[PDB]
């Protein structure tokens, strides 16, 4: 609006916004315990019951 | 198959792990000063509110505090600059959420 | 770690005098090493222990050898469908 | 019995000697480094290059909880101290030899200085994977070996002992 | 465009379970010994 | 018992001297390599046609 | 407002062990009912 | 003997409070709903916090089958049933000490109630699929290893008055 008062912009020629930029994903060291991931915690709490 | 922890405005907003920030003095700065949206008010509450400062010098001090925090900061910024930015070496930094 | 264990579940098997009181039990160093290849072979038949630690010894070597097993045929898994 | 004394003595020896010399030396792993270095438990050293010889510390620094333990070495340090107690056993044993538990001790001193040994081995390939290996890890390792057989030893003079007794 | 051995990282836990299934076997082996040489000796 | 053991499938009896107990040792490998083999060459054919 | 397996994948199993266990107490109190009533009987 | 007697009165009455807590508690599951942070139990979900904060509001339960038996929670109902019919067996035992298929019995209800107790768990977190559990669902899970733990004592308890009726 500052700008417009002062000169005359022609329409977007290009059209953006603000973002969220993060660093890319990356595989994780494995946890200690990590053995137990292909099966869901309550799928292990079911089989000790 | 790798999930990134962000993928949207509210997600920053709901969690504290992963902190971000913008430039000190800038066009995103006013924006999340002046909003009147509630996520946006409360990522205002946090940002301003953070210690350490997590605001930034100039975009490149974001983007390499970006690089170097292991993802637990995000920068944010205009989209076509984090395109950009997403499309150059060493290529470690991607745009999330709309 | 198949070292440790056999020297482990013998230890506990035989050391005690109490027990003495013939053998106690078959479970001696070469009983023990038996028993704990078969175990990680996941073919043994011949004898378990008895004994509240020698089964503390047996059941924590049959989780590890279940566990290190499913690695195995799953990374073989692995690499044949990624090749 | 004469011999088995002498070989559980000289395992406990044996076994103490390599694991104290594993801990001390700087030789457990080659791998490129400040170019191509190898490191110990504590240091790394430039085997080539201008400053070849030149030694420097290890900066070391759940994760916080595994690094703590691998520069602390308490693991290897611990089996160390345990092969030195069973060593201190077996000798006792000879001033005293009508108190039979001291073998025992002395066994239980092997075998859990053996797995502690293992515990530190784990340890430490776990905190280099977050090259190869040198004279010094398996010097760790043989020490372990060696420290089992002689545990294994002493259970069995332990055992010899007892059934002397009942007959 | 947008478009392998596992290591002993991914089993060390296993290996520190079955460690500890070690320790505590002789731990409760040594405790029962102890219990009956008391017993003995009371006896 | 050596059928049995290849096909994993427990045993009768069980070897008890030093050389017996080599044999069985060395055909449980042979074994339990051959059949993780076979699941994973199975697995991988079915994944990927 | 806008991995790992699940124990929704394996509940039949679940299932099954449960009905199994009660069909085997079931046997079993069963068995011993009829013993006690011929033991009664005699 | 009296003592355990006494266990098996201690286990049942512990077994059948908790889980009778479990069910009339509302802390089994902590979730995201209705936006904000909630806990949920078999009946009614609250607000843990935001401008709603204490107040609570019936679960909209509605295969149909699962839905129907998640809503009337009729498992773990039942299992409390079965741990009060045997606590009501143990004190009935007292005044008839001739009668041990009254013993047997209370065995029984115990048994049949953990697996009621299984049952009702598999089936509640099957139906949460179409987060974090709250102190009610271990109250729950606890109730089911007490049961199992005083149905065993019962049975050796009867195991035991047949042995020394049969001598």
């Amino acid at each position: 609006l500052v700008r417009e008062e002062v000169i005359d912009f022609s329409k977007p020629f290009m059209s953006l916004g603000i973002s969220i930029m993060i660093k890319k994903p990356q595989k994780s060291k494995p946890g200690v315990f990590s053995f137990l991931d292909p099966l869901a915690y309550e799928i292990w709490m079911c089989i000790v019951f | 198959r790798m999930v990134s922890p962000i993928e949207s405005a509210e997600d920053l907003a709901k969690q504290t792990e992963i902190a971000y920030g913008t430039l000190d003095s800038g066009s995103t700065k006013e924006f999340f000063r002046r909003s009147k949206i509630a996520v946006y008010e409360k990522m205002w509450s946090y940002m301003k509110s953070a210690e350490p400062s997590v605001f930034t010098k100039t975009t490149a001090d974001g983007v390499a505090r970006v690089r170097k925090s292991k993802g637990k900061f995000a920068f944010l910024l205009e989209s076509t600059m984090n395109e950009y930015i997403e499309q150059r070496k060493p290529c470690d930094t991607m745009k999330v959420g709309g | 770690a198949y070292i440790g264990v056999s020297v482990v579940l013998f230890l506990v098997s035989r050391f005690s005098p109490y027990e003495w009181h013939d053998p106690p039990n078959e479970f001696g160093i070469f009983n023990s090493l038996w028993f704990s290849l078969g175990a990680f072979m996941q073919q043994g038949c011949d004898i378990s222990p008895r004994s509240l630690s020698g089964r503390i010894v047996g059941g924590v070597w049959w989780f590890f050898t279940l566990i290190i097993i499913s690695s195995y045929t799953a990374n073989l898994a692995a690499f044949l469908t990624v090749e | 019995r004469g011999v088995q004394m002498l070989l559980t003595t000289v395992g406990a020896f044996a076994a103490f000697s390599l694991m104290t010399i594993a801990v001390g030396t700087d030789y457990w792993l080659y791998s490129r480094g400040v170019v191509m270095t190898h490191s110990g438990l504590w240091r790394t050293c430039c085997l080539e290059g201008n400053f070849k010889g030149l030694c420097k510390q290890i900066d070391h620094f759940a994760e916080y909880f595994l690094r703590a333990v691998r520069a602390s070495s308490i693991f290897p340090i611990l089996s160390v101290i345990l092969l030195f107690m069973g060593g201190l056993c077996i000798a006792a044993s000879e001033f005293y030899k009508t108190r039979h538990n001291i073998i025992l001790s002395a066994g239980i001193f092997f075998v859990s200085a053996g797995l502690s040994n293992i515990i530190g081995i784990i340890v430490y390939i776990s905190a280099n994977a977050g090259y190869s290996y040198g004279w010094s890890f398996y010097f760790g390792a043989l020490s372990f070996i060696i420290a089992e057989m002689v545990g294994v030893l002493a259970v069995h003079m332990f055992i010899d002992r007892h059934k002397q007794l009942r007959a | 465009a947008k478009d392998s051995a596992l290591s002993l990282s991914n089993v060390a836990g296993v290996f520190y379970i079955l460690v500890g299934g070690l320790g505590l076997a002789m731990m409760v082996a040594l405790i029962e010994f102890c219990y009956k040489s008391r017993a003995e000796s009371k006896r």
